């Protein structure tokens, strides 16, 4: 019973590199992302599709063009890779994650 | 361009929105005898004897029911007036003592809710005490299955929150209308056009010097005595997918609803101080029956199908199903309802058992230690009324919540009834009437020369 | 600045009831909403409920209708969650959270410490 | 009713009905002695302290402030009373350059006043310069010999 | 004292003392900085909440409301400041046709405007259209070419 | 800032900057919608009874009283709006006789009007009878035939 | 005491004196007071000798 | 004060409002005098007397 999805599923890249994540496809909503799991409860990273959240590094910024909705993640670190989530209204994704090294 | 055209025209029409307080206006004929404070307080001002309006050509303006602020102004003002009404004439209560009750046996049969209860108070002389019949209504006692309530004896429900205040016996409570006239430098704009979704431009616009009367009767999940819609059925709700937000549905046609407190009753006075008079029911007479309400099945069923078919417009192929109350406290789940000073809580399960695609009856219970409004303080204690009480009203709208969870195409959609924020009682009618200021210093370059 | 406190995780056996509590300090409870979120590794997060302490509206998620229950207590300033007939499916971690402001409820600025729940047999 | 009866009409039509705003910006229907209402009956309880008492006094004095401030801003330019005035100052280079035809033929003030708001201070400064020039010239004219 | 020392005199005599009411129409002996009384000594208890404080503010604001409303009704006809004004409009057919001699010779104004009260609005309308004609003529003269 | 930017300067310099007081004498930075401040955020508790509510109402109404009274004293002499005015009666014999040179060459107003303070009522009476002569002559001109 | 089946009697402040110290009245601007100096007035009808 | 020539006026004492105005005001000021500095009285207990 799912309408929301995101791509790409699993990504492999070294620490410090840059990658691109996107959420799909057409369902309306106030889009958002939640940070990778550090081990405790996660934190926010962005509001309203393109508004970087308070108290967050400047490595995060998204873009929205109707159905097209993408996010770039720059300068990854071993302290920031993990299981992160895409929010549309109430549902969530499929299980996206990024592994370091 | 001769002189390059600098000049000024006095006045000019132009306006911008602005936060600002509003003003009272109520029919000042009958309530000169309510010297103690009440909603449409006698002072206020007498109403305009000649309300006026005009239709404005080609005016394009966008209303917005959720963004405006005057509703919050009222939510503060009416609460403050309530407190100022129960600030004087109120006898703080040295109640909540060791006490005992037992089964009523008015007739040989046992009554349903009352229990004939002894009560040791303070006599006029502070040294002495005496026993009298007194207050018992089952929702307002801390229970136990033993020969007493509570761990033992009993106490009134208030006495670990705050001191309940006695309501003034002489102050009536009846919801007559009130009007609002902004002061000079301000005016009111009215969206006459129909089929309005609560936002976006409204074309048929008229300017009205003073807002029409509104009865701010408090209630939950059943709008009552509200002005009927213009035509058919509408859904004035700020965005449907936002299930957190509440959904308001408004009816063009009315439906009769009647409720009755059938039992005869009489109050007996009790003294609790030098000049402080307590009140509670003294005795009960005649046939015993619970408080209830009556409603016609056919009209209710018709209204629910009309609401269902109209709200289905906002979805392509989905179907709907109603359900009983969500849960939690009696205040929100049951149908909060007021007439004459006595209060009714009514279970609403029977009214929402239907589905989409002759005289129903309701169970109800009385409550008298009311944790009204915020639930944080200012707890009041109404006095019971003599004789029988019957009251009727025109149901006008309902509050709906969209639940949530995971959904799929071809699945069923479920709504539930809920009350909650009392602001959503007054947002129903006062969606009209934006407040606005005019800035009478328009300018534009035009040719001229002084001399 | 604001913080949310929890009593920690409690492990239990399949097929039974359980309770868990949370509280908030500062930014007064009586005005603004709350919500519960489920975190099961190897499975997606699933929103559970949203409670208005002002008047007690509850909007229990349909997939767990009935066996999950919740309430509040204004004077103590707490939030009780209840559920009945737990299974291994509810192997997860639980949180009490709030939105930034009291007009949106889908972008949660403040999260509790987290509280695991495991049942195996 | 002021502009509330003729707000959206043509550019020229607005000038013909500027006058009835004098009643509509001082009296108020309900605050005080008006064109429809007078002092209230139960004024003994209005003069005694009341929740709405401070509201009435606030509304009255706010209306007074509203009228007086703009009336002074109009008066200092020597335009007092004259519902249509005129100044001895040209218009600045920027903002400028919009044709007069549509502005009076079909346009209405509702769509015109927005874009001049941020530049509105400049007109006050230029009018102040005009009044300075006028008063010095008046003083010199007084100097007969 | 104004007409409190000259109310019942002749019409010609009344016009000769129309000025001093300006002090008597705004000052007030006791409410504020009058011609006889300054601020009171025990003002610490004046500023703190008191019944007579509300009385003071009520009286002051009512006087201000009154003066502003009258001066506005006088100003809109172009008569601001001029204690004697003049309008470019005739008088209607009814109510008229009274001989002028008694009105100026020995008449006193206390009994004069009793019968003019019900028709008083009509004079305001006539002066209003007078001002409308005057301002459009001013605009036409302003239109040099 | 009004005179607060150019108070102690020369006599002639003061006349050239009289205009920015109109904003300064009515607005107030903090009482109301100023040139820097608007209505407060938590106005629900300003409207509800509070000490500083009485303070703000008192201050605002006192400012209105002040401006209206002085404007009316200036208005009655026919000098409304005109920042520089002129009256139809020469100066009395006593006090008199001080040379003009120092006063405009180097004096500033601070030390000037202290001696004129006790005689100011005399100037008011002289301007009053001047206005009386002017209005009767206006009536005579009005008497065409 | 006689008071305790009517209302709670209030103690009078020992520091507050009580004397019939006089008070004048006077009206704000826009209002005035008129006085009938003439004698033998029956409480109604015209009064001739009138002073303000 | 001033005497006004030839002024004719009909004084009427029983109709005028200001007497009621002050009848309310003095009572309100009385209350505002005995609202502060006042000790609510828990008197009226058992007492016993005899010839002095
Ligand atoms: C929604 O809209 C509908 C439609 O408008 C509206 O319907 C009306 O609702 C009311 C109830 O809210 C219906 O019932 C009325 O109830 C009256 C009973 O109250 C009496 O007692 C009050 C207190 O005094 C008692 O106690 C003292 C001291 O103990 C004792 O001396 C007295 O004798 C009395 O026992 C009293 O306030 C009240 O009304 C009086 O005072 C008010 C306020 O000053 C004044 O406005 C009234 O005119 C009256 O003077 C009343 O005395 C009931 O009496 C009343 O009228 C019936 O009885 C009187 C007297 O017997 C008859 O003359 C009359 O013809 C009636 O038979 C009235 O019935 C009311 O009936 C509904 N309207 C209709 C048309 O049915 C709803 O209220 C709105 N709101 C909701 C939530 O639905
Ligand atoms: C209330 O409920 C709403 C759902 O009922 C909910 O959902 C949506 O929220 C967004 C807020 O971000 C609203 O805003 C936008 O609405 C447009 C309307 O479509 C028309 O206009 C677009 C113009 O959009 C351009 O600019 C945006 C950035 O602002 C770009 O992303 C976009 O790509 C464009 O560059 C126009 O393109 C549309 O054209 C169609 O064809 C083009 C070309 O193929 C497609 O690119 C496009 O996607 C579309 O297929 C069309 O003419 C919407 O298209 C935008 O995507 C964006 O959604 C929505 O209006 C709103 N939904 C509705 C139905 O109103 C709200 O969030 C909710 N609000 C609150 C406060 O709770
Ligand atoms: C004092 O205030 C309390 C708070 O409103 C009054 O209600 C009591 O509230 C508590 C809150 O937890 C109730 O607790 C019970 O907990 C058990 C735990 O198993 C649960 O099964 C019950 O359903 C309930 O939640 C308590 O029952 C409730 N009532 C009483 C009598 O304690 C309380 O009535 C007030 N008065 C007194 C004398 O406590
Ligand atoms: C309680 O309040 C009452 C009321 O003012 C106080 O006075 C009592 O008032 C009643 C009114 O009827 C008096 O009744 C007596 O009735 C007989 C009938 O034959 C008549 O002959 C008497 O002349 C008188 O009218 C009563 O005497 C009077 N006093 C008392 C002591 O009851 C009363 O004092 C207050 N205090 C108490 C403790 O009652």
């Amino acid at each position: 019973e799912i309408v929301l999805t995101q791509s790409p599923g699993t990504l492999s890249l070294s620490p410090g590199e840059t990658a691109i994540i996107s959420c799909r496809t057409s369902q309306y909503g106030s889009l958002a992302w939640y940070q990778q799991r550090p081990g405790q409860a996660p934190r926010l990273v962005i509001y309203s599709g393109s508004t970087r959240a308070a108290g967050i590094p400047d490595r995060f910024s998204g873009s929205r063009w109707g159905p097209d909705y993408n996010l770039t993640i720059s300068n990854l670190e071993s302290g920031d890779f993990g299981v992160y989530y895409c929010q549309q209204y109430e549902f969530f994704g499929q299980g996206t994650k990024v592994q370091v090294d | 361009a001769e002189n390059l055209w600098v000049t000024v025209y006095y006045g000019v029409p132009v306006w911008k929105e602005a936060k600002t307080t509003l003003f009272c206006a109520s029919d000042a004929k009958a309530y000169k005898k309510e010297v103690h404070n009440v909603w449409a307080t006698h002072a206020c001002v007498p109403t305009d004897p000649s309300p006026q309006e005009l239709f404005l050509k080609n005016v394009t303006e966008n209303f917005n029911m959720w963004k405006n602020d005057m509703v919050d102004q009222m939510h503060e003002d009416i609460i403050s007036l309530w407190d100022q009404s129960l600030k004087p004439c109120v006898k703080l209560t040295p109640l909540c003592v060791t006490l005992i009750c037992s089964n009523a046996t008015v007739k040989n049969s046992t009554v349903e809710e009352m229990k004939n209860c002894s009560f040791n108070t303070t006599t006029e002389i502070r040294d002495k005490e005496k026993k009298e019949y007194a207050l018992f209504y089952r929702p307002d006692i801390v229970p136990l299955n033993n020969e007493t309530s509570n761990t033992s004896e009993y106490r009134l429900i208030n006495c670990n929150t705050s001191a309940c205040t006695q309501a003034c016996p002489k102050v009536t409570f009846e919801p007559i209308p009130i009007h609002y006239c902004a002061p000079a430098g301000y005016a009111i704009l009215k969206c006459n056009d129909e089929t309005f979704n609560g936002t976006g431009p409204c074309s048929n616009v008229s300017t009205v010097q003073c807002t029409h009367g509104i009865r701010p009767v408090v209630s939950t999940q059943l709008l009552l005595n509200g002005s009927l819609a213009e035509k058919g059925i509408v859904i004035r709700s700020e965005n449907l997918t936002n299930n957190a937000k509440i959904i308001i549905v408004h009816l063009h046609t009315p439906v009769e609803i009647v409720c009755t407190r059938p039992n005869n009753n009489t109050r007996k006075s009790v003294r609790i101080g030098p000049g402080q008079t307590f009140y509670a029911t003294g005795d009960i007479i005649g046939d015993i029956r619970q408080a209830h309400c009556n409603i016609s099945e056919s009209k209710w069923n018709e209204t629910l199908q009309k609401v269902g078919k109209e709200l289905q417009k906002h979805f392509p192929n989905k179907t709907i199903k109603y359900a009983q109350s969500a849960g939690g406290d009696m205040e929100i789940t049951t149908h909060s309802f007021n007439c004459g000073g006595e209060f009714f809580y009514c279970n609403t399960a029977k009214l929402f058992n239907g589905t989409y695609n002759p005289t129903i009856t309701l169970q109800c219970r009385i409550k008298q230690i009311i944790n009204m409004w915020q639930g944080v303080g200012r707890c009041m204690y109404a006095p019971p009324i003599a004789g029988n009480i019957t009251c009727k009203s025109n149901i006008t709208g309902l509050l709906l919540t969209r639940d949530g969870g995971t959904n799929s195409s071809g699945k069923e959609e479920i709504f539930r009834p809920a009350g909650g924020d009392m602001r959503d009682n007054w947002r129903s009618e006062l969606y009209k009437y934006k407040v606005v200021k005019i800035e009478p210093l328009g300018v534009a370059p035009t040719r001229c020369k002084r001399r | 600045q604001v913080q949310l406190v929890q009593s920690g995780g409690q492990m239990k056996k399949p097929g039974e009831s359980m309770r868990i509590s949370c509280r908030a300090s500062g930014y007064e409870f009586i005005d603004c909403t709350l919500n519960w979120i489920r975190l099961a590794p190897g499975k997606r997060p699933e929103w559970m409920g949203w409670l208005k302490p002002r008047g007690g509206a509850v909007n229990y998620a349909r997939p767990l209708q009935g066996r999950v229950t919740m309430t509040r207590d204004v004077y103590s300033d707490t939030a009780f969650l209840e559920l009945r007939s737990l299974t291994v499916d509810d192997t997860a971690v639980y949180f009490c959270t709030r939105g930034k402001n009291c007009d949106y409820n889908w972008d949660f600025e403040h999260w509790g410490r987290g509280t695991p729940v495991i049942v195996s047999s | 009713l002021g502009f509330l009866g003729a707000a959206g009409s043509t550019m020229g039509a607005a000038s013909m009905t500027l006058t009835v705003q004098a009643r509509n910006l001082l009296s108020g229907i309900v605050q005080q002695q008006s064109n429809l209402l007078r002092a209230p009956e139960a004024q003994q309880h209005l003069l005694k302290l009341t929740v709405w008492g401070i509201k009435q006094l606030q509304a009255r004095v706010l209306a007074v402030e509203r009228y007086l401030r703009d009336q002074q801003l109009l008066g200092i330019w020597g335009c007092s009373g004259k519902l249509i005035c005129c100044t001895n100052v040209p218009w600045n280079s920027s903002w400028s350059n919009r044709n007069l035809s549509e502005i009076w033929d079909n346009m209405t003030w509702l769509q015109w006043d927005k874009e001049i708001s941020n530049y509105t201070q400049i007109i006050y400064g230029l009018l102040e310069e005009s009044q300075n020039q006028q008063e010095k010239n008046e003083q010199d004219l007084l100097a007969l010999d």
